[PDB]
């Protein structure tokens, strides 16, 4: 009679559960739809054709956005609570007849300025023109990068010669998706390193490195998203793209959550 | 958000028809068979005197 | 066995199923309305990554 | 590209309804049948007390 | 799921998407009778700058 | 201005239809459920005089 | 594949649990510690008939 009592109480406990994963994922969709807006529209700013009116327009937008990723990671409660403040520690829910057996559920903050949905940058010091290329002897580019993942990871890139700055950027994001490359105004390279699966800094070495600027570790996230020039339109995609790929990945851990809860209720039932 | 509050106010606040009117029909029986029990009990003092006139 | 009025188990095994009926059912007349059968992580969390990269 | 993108965002996330409307209609009938299981399956325990009244 | 009469999910989910479609139907309906893509700031802000001044 | 005006004398004034409806269908099966309560109300004074012919 | 294995370890934490939870008023019938119980189905003793869940 006990376990009958509890099995009852544990699948309300359970449902409880189901609830507050769901809310987060109500939320969790519009982050992901802003995130996708500003994407698109940071190509738009990124466009050469645009004048600095046109790109103060841009920012203008950017920072209404940029409120409502902040604001609703306060406004989601559900019932008193803060689902995405994070504010919202591991909190474990009893689904047993007896004790012990609950499940951890972690939500991470998803503030706009969080670490997770930023990384690293690096510029180069000297920028080059149009009329500049590649020149042969100087087309070895190794980067040292340390990765959550097989960490410990050295890429090598060989530019072709003849290429000038723009197609430089080209070659270096085809070659590999753990680095996005792309020119300002002057050629100056903006490598991008996103956060939460190249954490640490990168070493930069090789004749091309030395050609260019090695540049510093710079931190920057989406609350300092911000464009007002093509360079940081450049910049401000790969950190959106960093940010929705984090936000993607936090929704199907509290997918996966969402099934395993499915299949307690039904077993818990039998 | 709000469509997902109102889901969480069902099981909280609203009941569901299937499980809780078998529970009430459990409960009609019950009555039933109960009340039945004290008519059959009623004639236990009745046979009770009937051993001596 | 037991022809009792306490317990239902007849009655309960009705009601999971009943459960999963409607439970699937409720998955359905949204994946109709909306258009989408991806439209939250439960469904597929593999499939939402990828459609939200596309 | 765009053209075949868009393709790719088709049965990955767009559903089609051809399958998902004979899901629903499957789930239409397979509710109502247990619900129609439920209305035979109250009277159980009601059979029961009607062996003594 | 609890079978209740009180709350209504599947509706709401209803019209969630129908508003989610009529309104974009009605943000329709208004471009081709306008003959342009942009006449409210709410639809591009960078256009609208650039189209005025062009 | 009037064609914006008129959009806001809608939502605050006007009605809409979807939730509306449903708003009246759950009253309307809230009216049968409970009406059919009564019915299974009214004999339980029955059954107390039953026990007593 | 990454979130292909979060949703693949979020399930092996399912049987891990499901394993240890099945009780039926105390016991462990899936965690392994149910060895060779014997039921007495007979009028007298001896008659026993064993049995065993992996």
């Amino acid at each position: 009679n006990v376990q009958s009592r509890g099995l009852g109480v544990a699948v309300r406990n359970a449902n409880d559960g189901i609830s507050m994963a769901q809310t987060a994922e109500g939320a969790m969709k519009e982050t992901t739809n802003i995130l996708q807006r500003m994407r698109d529209l940071s190509l738009q700013s990124a466009n050469g054709s645009n004048s600095k009116a046109d790109r103060v327009a841009i920012q203008e937008e950017i920072t209404a956005l940029n409120d409502e990723l902040n604001r609703v990671a306060e406004t989601t409660s559900f019932g008193g609570n803060k689902l995405l403040n994070g504010t919202f520690a591991t909190k474990s829910f009893q689904i047993g007849a007896d004790n012990g057996e609950a499940v951890m559920l972690n939500i991470k903050d998803m503030r706009s300025d969080n670490a997770l949905m930023g990384g690293k940058t690096y510029q180069a010091a000297n920028g080059k023109d149009k009329n500049w290329g590649v020149e042969a002897g100087k087309t070895d580019l190794t980067i040292t990068l340390k990765d959550k993942r097989e960490g410990d990871v050295t890429i090598s890139i060989n530019a072709k010669e003849g290429d000038d700055i723009e197609e430089l950027a080209t070659y270096i994001n085809g070659q590999t998706d753990m680095i996005k490359a792309s020119v300002d105004e002057e050629g100056k390279l903006q490598l991008f390193t996103d956060n939460n699966r190249i954490d640490g800094a990168a070493t930069f070495g090789g004749a091309l490195a030395g050609e260019l600027g090695i540049g510093a570790a710079q931190d920057v996230t989406v609350d300092t998203l911000d464009v007002t020039t093509v360079g940081g339109a450049q910049e401000s995609v790969a950190i959106v793209d960093a940010a929705l790929k984090y936000v993607d990945s936090h929704r199907a851990e509290l997918g996966a959550f969402q099934n395993r809860f499915n299949h307690a209720i039904n077993n818990l039932d039998n | 958000i709000n469509e997902n509050v109102n889901a969480s106010k069902s099981r909280i606040k609203d009941t569901d028809f299937a499980k809780e009117t078998t529970a009430l029909t459990k409960a009609q029986i019950l009555s039933q068979a109960s009340s039945s029990v004290l008519a059959q009990a009623k004639q236990a003092p009745n046979s009770a005197l009937a051993l001596l006139g | 066995m037991a022809v009792n009025v306490n317990t239902n188990v007849s009655a309960m095994t009705a009601q999971r199923y009943l459960t999963s009926a409607t439970n699937a059912q409720q998955s359905s007349m949204e994946r109709l309305s909306s258009g989408y059968k991806i439209n939250s992580a439960k469904d597929d969390a593999a499939g939402l990554q990828i459609s939200n990269r596309l």
